[PDB]
């Protein structure tokens, strides 16, 4: 549910 | 193939710290959010914190935070947990996860290490006390209780081990502080009292090994 | 936080047989980029848990065609087609829609096999334990099938459930019964104001209660 780093 | 390896468990006092490792490998450390999850014993897993990929995003538990913090360092492959003010309710093995993603969700943890184990208490290690436990039938069942021990590692052999496919070791359990299990073997009643059958229990931390011989009440 | 509910606790099945585990969350898993986070584990003894199913229904890298998921909404189905021995453990079923992500509590997939009563055996305390002022009194009850059991412990024909510990062992890896402990601890003092000890299970077995008694003085 987490937000990934591009 | 994927690798996780976490360490720094151990046995703490209430308000002691720890600070968990866990080294990473078989894909590239920095595309990757990791979590800590954790898990008590007969109980089911609790995620505890995350860290995103490049260490934009942090979350914790409700149960953790401000007490744990989660880093990374991305060029050494490790995770990291630092943990304080522990209590109890903080033992658990400790899982270092791996989150997967295809797009800008980490949608699912997919890879776990095989956990490092940190338990909470103020126990001193205390040899236990063994208890004959004989009837006071074409077959005979006796056992030895082994009360009020710590910590756990514990073994119950009868008849140095000759007598061992009739015998059930029960799982140990916490109360007043201290760990109690019990073992029971089942032999012919032409056996017993006939013959000799005696438990031996050995406590490896507390350096104690006791042999008790069943007699008939 | 979302809670997961998953049925059965316990999960008896025959090899080669098909087993269904059901997972139902307290709100939607029907995220706002429109997947379903659903996801199955399964955890063996003295393992960490091992994702089986991701997505409602994608089989993780390396998970036999057997295993099988479906659902929708709230309520999630696993099924594993003709169950192996190596399938046996704890599966959980977990989501990450939401913040944050939480699992069930847990199903045990274990054996089936022909019922069983116990074998029951009372024992008093000792006198070393005496000597040392407590008195534990000890029942077993051994190699039963099925799990379910009801163990009641009688103090001159009064219940009590203070001072009972009980212990179960894992299902036995060559005759797939079960066994129990139930330890009754009494200070000295309380033990020597009773006279009769009694160890009471009912098992499916029987309709009439297995009991076991001793009397202190005796």
């Amino acid at each position: 549910q987490f937000r990934h780093d591009s | 193939e994927v690798k996780l390896v976490e360490s720094g468990g151990g046995l703490v006092q209430p308000g002691g710290s720890r600070k968990l490792s866990c080294a990473a490998s078989g894909f590239t450390f920095s595309d990757y959010g990791m979590a800590w999850v954790r898990q008590a014993p007969g109980k089911g897993p609790e995620w505890v914190a995350f860290i995103s990929n490049l260490a934009y995003s942090i979350y914790y538990a409700d149960t953790v935070t401000g007490r744990f913090t989660i880093s990374r360092e991305n060029a050494k492959n490790t995770l990291y947990l630092e943990m304080s003010s522990l209590r109890s309710e903080d033992t658990a093995m400790y899982y270092c996860a791996r989150y997967d993603y295809d797009n800008i969700l980490d949608y699912v943890m997919d890879y776990w290490g095989q956990g490092t184990s940190v338990t909470v208490s103020s126990a001193k290690t205390t040899p236990p006390s063994v208890y004959p436990l004989a009837p006071g039938g074409s077959s005979v069942t006796l056992g030895c209780l082994v009360k009020g021990y710590f910590p756990e590692s514990v073994t119950v052999t009868w008849n140095s081990g000759s007598l061992s496919s009739s015998v059930h070791t029960f799982p140990a359990l916490l109360q007043s502080g201290l760990y109690t299990m019990s073992s029971s073997v089942t032999v012919p009643s032409s056996t017993w009292p006939s013959q000799t059958v005696t438990c031996s229990v050995a406590h490896p931390a507390s350096s104690t090994t006791v042999d008790k011989k069943l007699e008939p009440s | 936080d979302v809670v997961m509910t998953q049925t059965p606790l316990s999960l008896p099945v025959s090899l080669g047989d098909q087993a269904s585990i059901s997972c139902r969350s307290s709100q939607s898993l029907v995220h706002s980029d429109g997947n379903t986070y659903l996801h199955w584990y399964l955890q063996k003894p003295g393992q960490s848990p091992k994702l089986l199913i991701y997505k409602v229904s994608n089989r993780f890298s390396g998970v036999p065609d057997r295993f099988s998921g479906s659902g929708s909404g709230t309520d999630f189905t696993l099924k594993i087609s003709r169950v192996e021995a190596e399938d046996l453990g704890v599966y959980f079923c977990s989501q990450s829609t939401h913040v944050p992500p939480t699992f069930g509590g847990g199903t045990k997939l274990e054996i089936k096999r022909a019922d069983a009563a116990p074998t029951v055996s009372i024992f008093p305390p000792s006198s070393e334990q005496l000597t040392s002022g407590g008195a534990s009194v000890v029942c077993f009850l051994n190699n039963f099938y099925p799990k379910d059991i009801n163990v009641k412990w009688k103090i001159d024909g009064s219940e009590r459930q203070n001072g009972v510990l009980n212990s179960w062992t894992d299902q036995d890896s060559k005759d797939s019964t079960y066994s129990m402990s139930s330890t009754l601890t009494l200070t000295k003092d309380e033990y020597e104001r009773h006279n009769s000890y009694t160890c009471e299970a009912t098992h499916k077995t029987s309709t009439s209660p297995i009991v076991k008694s001793f009397n202190r003085n005796e």
